[PDB]
């Protein structure tokens, strides 16, 4: 239990090592306190992910929506949750996916990768704002 | 100012009807009456980084019809890009420095929305980006459409050939979708068929499309063909089997044909429209060419006076 | 703080997390407890790592002397600390280094990397048994 | 059997003095009294993965003059890994079922290492690996070496030219570090020159060596002046700067060169030794060149043959 | 003398179930009981006019451990078929007055039946002619066979990958079906299928064969498991979909097949079978590279020499 910061819980299995890959989140000297495969109750199994004088946006608790939908993100002070919020699905990802179409013109050039982001027959379609073709979320990669 | 004026004018998806409406009417008005210093004291540049012959010399002889000065390339090979290693970026930073107006075709889709992010208060017209949109060959399109149908709603249009890569075809079903009671007929190799994105968009509109194997089958419905040539330069060497058109019209199959009926391309043709279909009262794909002035007119006046013409 | 398993403690900051990458370690069903930038007495900041029920492979702890010398692997059962020890430095590493020499033929072809490790004055050098050519390991670090 | 009975022979690192003797001594047996049939009923791969005269032609009239059959390749442009796509492991994989000893040379370092893992019992002798081992280029230069100054102890040698890629010196320094009180003299450009494990080497066995921008600084001490060509088909372009010999030897360098002073070159030459030194008593190379043939008969008689007998 | 004295080894289509046999029982005795000098006097000449390092190598090194001697080249470009343009009929009528005999591969169909209407008395040798055979693939490859199962009737033989092109499962196919029981299964694309003339074969032989679109779909049931090599080089452009394998096999696809099975494979393998095969009991392809040996030693002796005692 941290005194301030961030605590993102019910992240769902084997999704929590991908967020701190994703998202970047050791890239940091705060303390961060990581459980995996943790017993949960309303999910069973789950993974929490703590991080110390941290916050998280609105848009960035959003961002997780894509892969711990279900997540729960206390924000914390004076070892007091003083704000709990859950991820909607946000209108765009930006910066850390890559364009799957390779005569994309974000390729080539200094700019940074974004996608609209809409709900398609229980998947998740991305459409890139350059080159306006449309993929499952399930094969548009990070970096 | 008008809806268009200083708009950059990057992909039909980002037009509603009501300006693609003002477009073709702003066509009428200076086809009757030409406003041959409407932009004189402009300088616009003209960028083409990959081939054009009717896209480039229509929008230039465009420019000078309403009295704007013209620079640019026809070929990235000498500019600083082409030899120094320079990125769009900075190619388009600086033009943007110059000229009032960009308008650029690109080999890489996404190039001209890349262009609006570095060209500051200067609006980019997209001639053409990778196989994603064409907006200005649409609005030619639809003028065409309009003179020879005489309306742009229920209307029954085939297109054909490569749907996959052509942009063509990409801009003028989102144009023709703003519309009401639209009918369409996507008659293509399964390796080349219409995009998921544009089908959905359809469904979502409630509007009738179909698969179609044949031309013969849609010909005495349809009262637009809009024929298009494979896009070899887009294929990947996967695709190679399609490179050769695999419908080709000649003459003979317009027997059955509504007399309304109009052969539209946005050109160049291969063998997919056979010199035998030139001759007929169907052939409208030159006319359709010579439309483009009009289109390209129009654009430039709406993006660059700020006041509706007359 | 676990019942059976293996505790990695002392381990430099900023290499926890690429401890758990290399070494696939959250790719199991185990609880997983980790620790960023926790406060050390002996190094000021540390990370720590806790798998239930799993223990490394050889490989593994020969692998982890490069990459975290000051190191320490405790096993633990019945929660007692029933092995504790620091990486010893092999002679050969195999598999997961890249030969820096471009011109190397283990790039271009179906076998493993495989180097011969020895300290050499200040850092440590790496030698190919391929190319035979010898590298610092902090030119063998990126690759 | 002899020591190097059914051995591979990849790095004179992998060799001690006793093996290097025992191939001298072999070498010198059979250029007194020749072994024609010594190797009848062998068949030999010769596979050149990149260019070469000497070694190729040398190594295989050394197999002919022993009564060994000969079967490869010069350039690997009409094999299966030159035209179909094929590894160089499965290469070695299935021409190890056909022959009794590989030779090979490869433009990477470590392919003969490699060839050795797919070999089963087939020896591999390196005929050079990128720019790493040349075994039997020391093998011949020992030779002749021994045969000029009655020693490999106790001599004076220079090695000039591009150190940084002479597989030439890499196994040649290596391998008169094996015998005692040798002196070197390191003459070369600062971004070809010896490389630091080589020097390394030297060091923990206590050797003397040193560094030089002038032959001349040498002339007088020398046993062996050892001559190399600018690999150029190995320099980074960041190194074409080097693609010149710096050091260039002519008749009139000579002058103050101990009478029994012999110049080594494994050859080609480009322009570092002008054709002026071949009339000179100090001219070696081609003598050197000749040598191949005795120090490649006796190595493949060894490799081949449980023992010899004079 | 011998069935096969003198005779053109062209095509399976041309040779009966008792001349294979033949080769193989000579095959046979030739491992167990090798002839060094049958051969001797001999010249034969090997002309690869494409790529090939198992048929070439394994060929020559016959000619060796049989006493002949071998002339010829890899390449066509430093013939004077190459430079000078002369015709492959004048190239074989040329040296057929030099050789004893002629192995040759050629990229063309017919090749080889074309060289026989100019050698005269010289035997001609088909080590492969474009897509068509490949006849001493097949000796090996039923040598192989015969080995390991102990027979070459009533096998369940399936082969995998390209089999439109692959002259290697034409000639094996077709030698198959001269003996009795044995049922085929054809893995391949539909693009790259078994051409209809040897289904048409198969048919008026009574010969069960089937089509599979999976490995695991035969795994259990199959004695010999025959992967091939797509065959780019012979690809029309608009089979380029094709160019990756389709089916690619791994040690884990094994789990369910008969231990006595083997893979065989022709080489050169790109992707279709993993590296993870080769530790298995199941992979056989370079053992069987190996045997070309013995059944190209076989071919040549049958073909050179009158009567053989064993
Ligand atoms: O620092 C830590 C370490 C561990 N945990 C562990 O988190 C787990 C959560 O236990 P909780 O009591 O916090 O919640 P819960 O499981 O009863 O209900 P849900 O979360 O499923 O809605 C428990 O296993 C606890 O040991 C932390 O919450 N914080
Ligand atoms: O199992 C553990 C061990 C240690 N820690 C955390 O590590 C911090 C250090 O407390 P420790 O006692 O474990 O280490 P140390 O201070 O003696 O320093 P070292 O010389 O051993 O490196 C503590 O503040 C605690 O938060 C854990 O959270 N869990
Ligand atoms: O190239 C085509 O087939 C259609 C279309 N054609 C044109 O715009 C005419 P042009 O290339 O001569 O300017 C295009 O997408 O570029
Ligand atoms: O090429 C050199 O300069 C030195 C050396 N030269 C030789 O081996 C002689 P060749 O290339 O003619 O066989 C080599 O490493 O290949
Ligand atoms: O090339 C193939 O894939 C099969 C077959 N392969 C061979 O003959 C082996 P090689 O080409 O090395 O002589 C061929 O038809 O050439
Ligand atoms: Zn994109
Ligand atoms: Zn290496």
């Amino acid at each position: 239990a941290i005194k301030r910061g961030t605590v993102i819980d019910h992240i769902p299995a084997q999704i929590g090592f991908k967020l701190l890959s994703l998202f970047k989140l050791t890239e940091t000297d705060q303390r961060i306190t990581i459980g995996l495969n943790l017993p949960s109750g309303e999910m069973g199994r789950k993974d929490l992910i703590k991080i110390e004088n941290t916050f998280l946006s609105e848009d960035q608790v959003d961002q997780l929506a894509l892969y711990a939908p279900q997540a729960t993100v206390n924000r914390i002070d004076n070892y007091e949750v003083v704000g709990k919020s859950r991820p909607s699905l946000p209108e765009r990802i930006d910066n850390v996916l890559v364009c799957p179409n390779s005569n994309c013109i974000s390729h080539a050039e200094p700019v940074s990768s974004s996608f609209a982001v809409r709900k398609r027959a229980n998947d998740i379609a991305l459409k890139c704002k350059y080159c306006e073709k449309e993929f499952s979320h399930n094969v548009v990669l990070a970096n | 100012a008008n809806p268009l004026y200083q708009k950059h004018i990057i992909s039909i998806n980002d037009l509603s009807r009501d300006d693609l409406n003002l477009v073709l009417a702003t066509a009428a008005k200076l086809k009757a009456n030409p406003q041959p210093e409407l932009l004189k004291h402009k300088v616009i540049a003209s960028c083409f980084f990959e081939a054009s012959t009717r896209t480039r010399l229509s929008f230039e002889t465009s420019m000078h019809r309403l009295g704007a000065s013209v620079v640019g390339f026809s070929d990235s090979a000498n500019t600083s890009l082409g030899k120094k290693g320079e990125t769009l970026a900075d190619t388009i930073s600086v033009i943007s420095t110059y000229v009032d107006a960009i308008v650029m075709r690109h080999p890489q889709e996404g190039a001209a929305r890349l262009a609006t992010e570095f060209s500051g208060n200067v609006p980019v017209l997209n001639a053409g980006d990778g196989s994603n949109q064409h907006p200005t060959q649409t609005l030619l399109d639809l003028f065409t459409i309009q003179e020879t149908q005489g309306r742009l709603d229920n209307l029954h249009v085939a297109m054909v050939g490569d749907l996959k890569y052509g942009r063509t075809v990409h801009s003028l079903t989102q144009a023709l979708a703003k519309f009401d009671g639209n009918r369409f007929y996507f008659i293509a190799p399964d390796a080349l068929a219409m995009p998921q994105y544009i089908l959905d968009m359809l469904d979502e509109k409630g509007i009738a499309w179909s698969l179609h194997s044949s031309i013969e089958e849609v010909m005495a419905e349809v009262d637009i063909l809009y024929m298009t040539r494979v896009q070899k330069e887009r294929l990947d060497p996967s695709e190679y089997a399609n490179v050769k058109a695999q419908f080709v019209l000649r003459a003979s199959d317009l027997h059955n044909a509504k007399a309304n009926m109009k052969v539209l391309h946005p050109l160049p043709r291969v063998d997919e429209i056979a010199t035998d279909v030139d001759k007929t009262p169907h052939a409208w794909y030159f006319q359709q060419a010579g439309n483009g002035i009009f289109a390209r007119q129009a654009l430039l006046a709406l993006v660059l006076n700020r006041d509706l013409v007359l």
